[PDB]
């Protein structure tokens, strides 16, 4: 019944005023890719940039099992497209945003399903 | 002059060819640092230009590549050089990488420990190395041969490298090793090649292109790396990120290339020549296994 919150203390650090995870490993591309939050090759447009997705996962950064109950990573192995402006801490950004399932993109920083 | 738009620059032909003596390596830009474009590590931007230039030469590529990079850890917990080579390789190229230190990498599968430990059934189409250690640069000490992973990896170069593969395995003035200059004899060109990113240092990446698994051409090591010294000693490069603004074209492509499983009696001049040419990967196309051998020792008394 005991298992430890590694999301909820991220979130409290980062409020608390503590230092954003750093050396997540920031891709050289073009800018011109197609702006989806998680890809198999660096996708970041021109408002974003592109990083290595095990480096920007919290539970692989930190050595601790994944939520999944198989322990399967979101990002291992890809690339995570993160707005320019949050690219101060994107294991923060993967952490507390969220992946619109239809369109691909980050659900307030893209996509744009609810809209029409 | 052109050379800073370059990735970086290989070793000339005419360099090769001499017979110099081993001297000391005085780098006239030594300290000199390119800029980087903002927030971007030395390592993204060195793999980037590796992949670069990797790009000009005749790599085989075939479906369900096979890849292993040693040395991919860093002192961060972290594999840039694996980020990059996952993105420069086609999308499902099997990629395994190690080290001897615990890091978190993209590759497929990651074995921690010493690479010596480090064994795999299958063959591999391109080997990439950063192993090194900081050690070697003790100017006080002669500057001989060196051992180590070096005599790991011309074994695992020799056992485990498909006909018509590739290697890029990283060297420095002290870190070196004679058998693996003879071991670039044996593909169908060969090269020194320093990134402009980090042309002050006398690193450089070791190509053997096209693997022919014989003596294609008789080198004696302890003279090509005192060929590689003096061409560092006498021509300086510029220090240069250019080449990282433009990534449209760095992806690697997927030529397809064939896979065939043969025999030794059966490589002749035809398959040598195709080998050569890169367009034909000679090895198994069984699954890939791997393990990592786990010294047992109970310190109870
Ligand atoms: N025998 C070996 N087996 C496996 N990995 C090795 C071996 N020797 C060196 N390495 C690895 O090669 C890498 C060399 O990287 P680098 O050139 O940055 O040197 P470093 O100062 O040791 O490492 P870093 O500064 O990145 O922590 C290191 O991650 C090191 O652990
Ligand atoms: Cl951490
Ligand atoms: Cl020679
Ligand atoms: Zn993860
Ligand atoms: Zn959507």
């Amino acid at each position: 019944a005991f298992a430890v919150d590694a999301a909820k203390a991220y979130k409290d650090y980062l409020a608390s005023g503590g230092q954003p995870i750093t050396n997540c490993v920031k891709m050289l591309c073009t800018h011109t890719g197609t702006g989806q939050a998680i890809t198999v090759t660096p996708e970041a447009n021109m408002d974003q940039e592109s990083f290595g997705g095990a480096s920007c996962c919290l539970y692989c950064r930190c050595h601790i099992d994944h939520p999944n109950p198989k322990g399967f990573c979101d990002l291992k192995g890809k690339y995570v497209q993160i707005p320019t402006t949050c690219a101060n801490d994107p294991v923060g950004f993967t952490l507390k945003n969220t992946v619109c399932t239809v369109c691909g993109m980050w659900k307030g920083y893209g996509c744009s399903c609810d809209q029409l | 002059s052109s050379q800073a738009w370059q990735p970086g620059v290989a070793m000339p032909n005419l360099y090769k060819m001499q017979r110099m003596l081993l001297e000391k390596c005085d780098l006239q830009n030594y300290g000199d640092s390119a800029t980087l474009p903002k927030g971007i590590m030395m390592n993204v931007a060195k793999y980037t230009q590796l992949c670069q230039y990797l790009n000009t030469l005749t790599l085989a590529v075939p479906y369900n590549m096979r890849v292993i990079h040693f040395g991919a850890g860093s002192d961060k917990g972290v594999a840039p050089g694996t980020a990059v080579l996952r993105q420069w390789l086609p999308t499902g190229t099997l990629l395994v990488d190690s080290d001897l230190n615990d890091f978190v990498s993209d590759a497929d599968s990651t074995l921690i420990g010493d690479c010596a430990t480090v064994h795999t059934a299958n063959k591999w189409d391109l080997i990439i190395s950063d192993m090194y250690d900081p050690k070697t640069k003790n100017v006080t000490k002669e500057n001989d041969s060196k051992e180590g992973f070096f005599t790991y990896i011309c074994g695992f170069i020799q056992q485990k490298l498909a006909l018509g593969g590739s290697v890029a395995i990283k060297i420095t003035e002290h870190s070196w090793n004679a058998d693996l200059y003879k071991l670039m004899g044996h593909f169908a060109w060969w090269t020194a090649f320093v990134t402009n990113v980090n042309a002050s240092s006398s690193e450089a990446f070791l190509i053997g292109c096209n693997y022919l698994g014989k003596p294609r051409e008789q080198i004696d090591g302890y003279v090509m790396h005192a060929n590689y010294i003096f061409w560092r000693n006498t021509n300086p490069i510029q220090l240069s990120s250019y080449s990282l603004f433009d990534m449209s074209k760095f992806p690697l492509k997927l030529r397809g290339t064939a896979v065939m499983s043969l025999k030794e009696g059966q490589i002749n001049d035809m398959i040598l020549s195709l080998l050569s040419k890169g367009r034909l990967i000679i090895r198994e196309n069984n699954r890939v296994v791997i393990s990592s051998d786990v010294l047992v020792n109970n310190e109870n008394l």
